[PDB]
């Protein structure tokens, strides 16, 4: 069985590594070889997913090899029903970046010439680093990537992007590592904790070994420590999944980024913190858990009806969108933690759809303001008028933010309300007013920008806005296309996820309330 | 044969293909759309005889095409329940969606972007379509959330206008507020039998409690109040006139308001079980009757005037639906009649509007009745069939709506018949009112206007529309033909007498009558006035929308923004604020500590000195702390 998780891992970065070792003349073959190195990722992703069996095994194309066995630790990739959704979104995604972010970092000057090959390997960088803890089997494995993966979108955002972009990268190097460091002192009590029980020959970060023994009720805990070790857990995956209050950080990174970093940070990188939760959060500490269900519901679901107002209140569009971002994410959480069939799938296909449905909307309005020189919402009108396509796809692409049913992600929605629903009415209630919400924030936004009078200097002037590109449409058709598919049948998702996610909840011992009829 | 779906495949494809196609199709793409939308009522016309052509339970076809969300119990599988109920919705919605189709290429004909219009209504009439066909509450909120983008698209039409755009905007954010309802139901039903599909819902609806139905029965009806467009979700239908006409027709005449009638019937099976449901589906009905009639007697534009008939009408639907099997017969054979007949005088108010060079203020009309014959005749023929003239369809339709409400019996059937008979006589005013300032009196045009007859493109359907308002009424009513027809699916409650149905027909008549001399003496013998005149603070304020639109404004719109900038405020004070302070601590503490390295060798050595610190530290280890 050839190693598809570590080629699936590894090509991104060796490509990284190649690009940037390009000389600076291979610009535009720079760019070229990264595109095809994304591409090549996405080929190995698509062989994974349809070698993947959802009827099998939980994991599948197990791999194992000793990498630190004095920590307990081992190089074990693996992929279920979660993990292979997210792994899916990564690679279609970051291709698709690429071909959006083809001449952002042309501007920037010096660096010996690599900004280009500079801005590609570390794009490129991060996709591996992120297709590599989604696989990664281990508890310290997955803790390793995740907190690597910041550097290279620490480095993308504070090279290239907006005037602030040092102080918006600081914000989210330090916001994601505080997190992460909080995780690590947890990911060392578990350590502890492993090593100090007769359920394991010395202590382990073996993920499979560690749920089975807590799951088994041999791994028993005292529950104050398993509490602790949750809560910094939920720590760092709150603040890399932004949910509130610990969102702070992300409007500026995605305001300040270039969109296709951006993107690649909300869509992809912030998608491996609710993954996180999901996997480790809810199979490592299900007592824990289910004892702070009720705190982490209602942050997520504050989360999301004040990542909605805030957007409603923002006047930029790359902000309004971030915050857009923040609320769907607050709905991922909450579908995630009430522990529900239904709950659950429906947060897994939301960040499958939220990340296309964000990827979309964010491209289109980062399009927008490079036709023009700035994100105010006022600063547009009337652009259907000059740029029909490119308000067209901006309106679809609101509408699937907006969880419109002939879209993804309102099947997504859906199931996490529904989940949500069965155990907490008035936190589903609470999150349904973000239904309401998101026309608002949409639909303003799009009769701020896109109608009425052509403003001054929109279809005239030295910087008009002409209509979306071919290399734009490139970008843009797949992902409307991705969101009328599985708005229409998403089934074909579903069936991956659905068996993974019971896995899961049987592992918890949590099921799905039955009717009161 | 002919599969159900194609009805919802249909139409859609053409949108598909409308909006991919792109300037391509500019040129002919409107003919695409309007032989769309024909075989989609083709179709309709197939399988409604096929219905006929079938006995009993086999009338009714249940097609399930896939399975949709197989997550969990949930297995929601995508299927149409295209039955007596849904048959008579898909006639309405394809028949009057074609005419308008029909008529819209000559009303768009002087317009760009006419393929694209018609992309939105092939849109419209797929989403509606799968509104009325789903057979579970899930695909039946696709529909709803579908017809609620439509319509957005469609008033949002020449968005260069700014009106237009909020129109639009408004209309979706209250449609999305009825969505909202809408969704608690469908999650409450989850939640409580585990299922979504109509056939497991009524099954299991005998279960649950009287209040979990109730709670089912008054989401639906918010979800309806924001389609049907009844109070509190009443006040886009103004705005929404700022689109084309035919989008208005579409809008009023079927599809879109009909969508909350088509709800509450198709949930009658939730309702009857819901009395507490059932009261308050009535009160909504009554007080939008009385609302939309108090409105349109003030209008002063053809455009608005119609909203507030259609508000009227829909409030009339409303209140037969909530008068349960009793009604629901009733409210869907006025509903037929309703779409007939306003869209035929919505598109002769079209049509007055491309000869009145687009003006739409009443005041300007007059003496069109000679000028513009064919569109006056067609506009008075649908003006009797909502009056409800004997001879014309809505006056059967109306009179069993009325003979129902008070036949409900005690003070709810004497508030109710009252309550509708009022709504009756007031719409003899106001279409009175409508049709003495359009086509009687003097010219009063303006800016040397020419009107000229429409065409023949334009005509047809309004002559269709005409003969419908005229003959559908008859058609269903007499015989109950429709009353047999949903007996099967919508429950049959026979009839009580409650009072001789000559002395309500006489009833109605008279207060029409009574509304027609007012209106005749106000507007016919009198000269119309060509300014606004003063009058009653509730002349005012039916001029200001009841104040309707004022009170969201006040509470929402201002509310609102209060919370966001108070949300904004915490956002950038409190949440960014504790990160601030924390950073702004570790400064203070860095620069303090700093401060500490003064550069003097002698007070490094006091600190190292300090190490009398670690001594009494290692010696206190042994002194128990
Ligand atoms: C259970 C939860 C229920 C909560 C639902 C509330 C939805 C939000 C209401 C406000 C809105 O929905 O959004 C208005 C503004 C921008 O409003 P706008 O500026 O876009 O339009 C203005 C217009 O200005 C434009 O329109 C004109 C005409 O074209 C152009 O001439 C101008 O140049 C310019 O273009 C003009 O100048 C202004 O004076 C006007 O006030 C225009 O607004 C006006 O609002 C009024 C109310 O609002 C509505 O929705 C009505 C429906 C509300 C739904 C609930 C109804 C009752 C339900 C009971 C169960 C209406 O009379 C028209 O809706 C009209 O449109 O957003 C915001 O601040 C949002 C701030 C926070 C919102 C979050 C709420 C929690």
């Amino acid at each position: 069985t050839f190693p598809w998780l570590t080629v699936l891992w590894a090509v991104p970065v060796v490509g990284a590594a190649v690009v940037i070792l390009l000389p600076a003349a291979q610009q535009v073959l720079a760019k070229w070889l990264a595109l095809a190195v994304s591409v090549l990722t996405l080929a190995v992703t698509a062989v994974v997913a349809i070698g993947f069996d959802p009827a099998a095994a939980q994991y599948q194309f197990v791999e194992s090899h000793r990498w630190i066995p004095s920590f307990g630790t081992g190089y074990i990739l693996g992929v279920d029903g979660i993990a292979l959704a997210l792994v899916v979104l990564t690679a279609v995604l970051v291709p698709l970046l690429i071909i959006a972010g083809w001449n952002d970092a042309s501007r920037q000057t010096g660096l010996a010439g690599r900004s280009v090959q500079a801005y590609l390997a570390l794009t490129l960088a991060v996709e591996g680093m992120v297709l590599m803890s989604l696989v990664a089997l281990d508890i310290l494995l997955f803790y390793v990537f995740f907190e690597a993966m910041l550097i290279p979108m620490y480095f993308l955002i504070g090279g290239f992007g907006g005037e602030n972009r040092s102080r918006a990268a600081v914000k989210f190097l330090l916001y994601n590592l505080f997190g992460g460091l909080i995780m690590l002192a947890a990911v060392i009590g578990l350590y502890v904790v492993t090593a100090g029980s007769d359920a394991f020959a010395a202590g382990t970060f073996d993920f499979r070994e560690i749920v089975a023994a807590v799951s088994s009720g041999e791994f028993a805990v005292n529950p104050a420590i398993m509490n602790f070790l949750f809560l910094g857990f939920m720590f760092a995956f709150a603040v890399k999944a932004p949910l509130w209050p610990f969102h702070r950080w992300l409007p500026d990174a995605a305001v300040e980024a270039t969109p296709a970093s951006a993107v690649l940070m909300m869509a992809v990188m912030d998608k491996v913190g609710t993954f996180g939760m999901l996997r480790y959060c809810l199979q490592l500490f299900p007592d824990a858990s289910t004892y702070f269900r009720p705190v982490v519901i209602t942050l997520a679901a504050i989360g999301i009806v004040y990542g909605a107002v805030l957007a409603i209140g923002q006047t930029d569009v790359m902000r309004l969108i971030a915050y857009t971002s923040i609320s769907h994410f607050g709905f991922i959480i909450l579908g995630i933690f009430v522990m529900t069939s239904q709950g659950q799938s429906g947060s897994t296909l939301y960040m499958i759809n939220h990340g296309i449905s964000t990827a979309a909307l964010f491209l289109i309005a980062g399009f927008l303001v490079s036709r023009r020189g700035s994100r105010l919402i006022d600063s547009y009108g009337g652009v259907q008028k000059v740029a029909p396509v490119l308000a067209g796809t901006f309106l679809v692409a609101g509408l699937a933010t907006l969880s419109l049913p002939g879209l993804a992600p309102f099947i997504s929605e859906f199931l996490v309300l529904i989940g949500t629903f069965t155990r907490y009415p008035v936190v589903a209630v609470f999150a349904a007013t973000a239904l309401v919400l998101s026309a608002v924030y949409i639909l303003w936004t799009y009769q701020r920008m896109m109608t009425g009078p052509v403003r001054d200097g929109i279809g005239d002037g030295d910087r008009p806005v002409r209509d979306l590109v071919p290399r734009e449409l490139v970008v843009v058709a797949p992902l409307l296309a991705l969101l009328l598919v599985l708005g229409i049948y998403p089934k074909p998702a579903l069936d991956v996820i659905n068996p993974a996610v019971e896995h899961t909840l049987t592992t918890i011992g949590q099921t799905d309330p039955e009717p009161t009829v | 044969w002919l599969p159900v779906w194609l009805l919802i495949a249909l139409p859609a494809a053409g949108a598909t293909i409308l909006l991919l196609a792109g300037r391509r199709s500019d040129r002919w793409g409107h003919l695409l759309g309007c032989a769309m939308s024909l075989a989609a009522f083709a179709v309709g016309t197939v399988l409604f005889a096929g219905m006929l052509g079938r006995s009993g339970e086999e009338r009714a076809v249940h097609e399930a095409l896939f399975s949709w969300v197989p997550v969990g119990g949930l297995q929601v599988d995508f299927g149409l329940q295209l039955d007596q109920l849904s048959v008579c919705f898909v006639l309405l919605i394809t028949g009057v969606g074609s005419l308008i189709h029909i008529y819209s290429i000559g009303y768009m004909a002087e317009d760009p972007d006419r393929r694209r219009f018609f992309a939105y209504l092939n849109l419209f009439l797929a989403a509606m379509l799968l509104l009325v066909l789903a057979d579970n509450y899930l695909g039946l909120y696709a529909g709803w959330e579908g017809v609620g983008l439509a319509s957005y698209l469609l008033i949002g039409f020449w968005s260069h206008k700014p009106s237009a755009a909020t129109a639009a905007k408004k209309a979706f954010v209250v449609n999305r507020v009825g969505d909202m309802g809408l969704a608690i139901a469908l999650m409450i039903m989850f939640a409580t039998i585990g299922s979504i599909s109509f056939a497991g819902v009524f099954a299991a609806a005998p279960g649950l409690s009287e209040a979990t139905l109730s709670a089912i029965g008054l989401l639906l009806l918010l979800g309806a109040c924001g389609k049907s467009a009844q109070v509190p979700l009443q006040s886009w239908l103004g705005d929404a006139m700022e689109g084309p006409t035919p989008v208005s027709a579409l809008i009023h005449a079927a599809t879109m308001v009909t969508a909350g009638v088509y709800l509450i019937v198709r949930s009658g099976p939730i309702f009857d079980l819901a009395p507490t449901a059932q009261t308050g589906v009535v009160i909504v009905g009554a007080v939008t009757l009385l609302f939309g009639a108090i409105i349109g007697c003030a209008k002063d534009d053809i455009k608005k005037a119609l909203a507030a008939s259609t508000m009227s009408q829909i409030g009339y639907m409303v209140l037969a639906a909530g008068l349960g099997p009793a009604g629901y017969a009733f409210a869907i054979m006025h509903l037929l009649t309703h779409g007939f007949f306003k869209a035929g005088l919505f598109l002769g108010a079209g049509s007055v509007m491309h000869a009145m060079n687009d003006e739409v203020n009443m005041r300007r009309y007059g003496g069109l009745r000679k000028v513009l014959p064919v569109t006056f005749a067609t506009f008075g023929l649908g003006y009797l069939a909502i009056i409800g003239v004997p001879p014309l369809a809505g006056f059967f339709s109306k009179d069993g709506i009325i003979e129902a409400a008070l036949g409900a019996g005690g003070a709810r059937g004497v508030i109710l018949g009252g309550a509708a008979i009022l709504g009756a006589g007031i719409t003899a005013f106001y279409m009175t009112r409508v049709m003495l300032m359009t086509f009687f009196g003097e010219k009063r045009w303006a800016a040397n206007s020419h009107p000229h007859e429409a065409p023949a493109v334009m005509t047809w359907p309004m002559i269709l529309l005409a003969v419908g308002s005229v003959v559908s009424g008859g058609a269903l009513a007499i015989g109950g033909t429709l009353s047999h027809w949903l007996e099967p699916v919508v429950g049959t409650h026979e009839a009580h007498h409650a009072v001789p149905v000559w002395v309500v027909t006489a009833i109605v008549l008279a207060v029409v009558a009574v509304g027609i001399a007012v209106a005749y003496r106000m507007y016919a013998r009198q000269a119309v006035p060509e300014e606004v005149p003063e009058g009653s603070a509730l002349t005012v304020a039916a001029r200001r929308d009841l104040y309707g639109d004022a009170f969201n404004e006040a509470v929402f719109m201002r509310g609102g923004q209060t919370l966001t900038a108070a949300m904004v405020t915490v956002d950038d004070k409190a949440v960014d604020g504790t990160a601030g302070g924390l950073a702004a601590l570790v400064s203070r503490t860095s620069d303090a500590l700093r401060q500490v390295q003064t550069g003097f060798a002698r007070s490094y050595a006091l600190s190292m000195l300090g190490g009398s610190a670690l001594v009494v530290a290692a010696i206190l280890a042994v002194q128990l702390w």
